[PDB]
C-alpha cells in the first residue's frame, strides 16, 4: 500500500476483509409467459 | 459531577462496536472513528 520496502515504526491502519458470500437464495415467483406473438401477429401496423 | 454532567447532557462504547450489529453502519463503506 506504501509501496516503499522500510517502514517506520508505528501502529498503522490499512486495509479491510469484507466476508465472501456463500450459499444462493431464490424465491422468483412464477409468472405468465408473453404474449410477443402479437408482435408477428396480423398485419405489420405503418408509423402512422 | 461537572464532566459527568457534560458527558450526559450532550448526544454523542468499545468491544462491542461489531456486536451491535451507525458506528456499525459506517463500516459498509469502510471508514472508521480512531480510539
Amino acid at each position: 500500500s506504501y509501496g516503499q520496502f522500510d517502514m517506520n515504526s508505528g501502529v498503522y491502519s490499512a486495509s479491510y476483509f469484507n466476508a465472501q458470500p456463500r450459499g444462493y437464495y431464490y424465491v422468483a415467483n412464477e409468472l405468465e409467459e408473453c404474449a410477443l406473438d402479437v408482435l408477428f401477429k396480423n398485419i405489420a401496423p405503418q408509423i402512422a | 459531577a461537572l464532566e459527568d454532567l457534560l458527558f450526559d447532557k450532550v448526544t454523542l462504547g468499545y468491544m462491542k462496536g461489531y456486536d451491535e450489529c451507525l458506528i456499525c453502519a459506517q463500516y459498509v463503506a469502510g471508514y472508521k472513528v480512531l480510539p
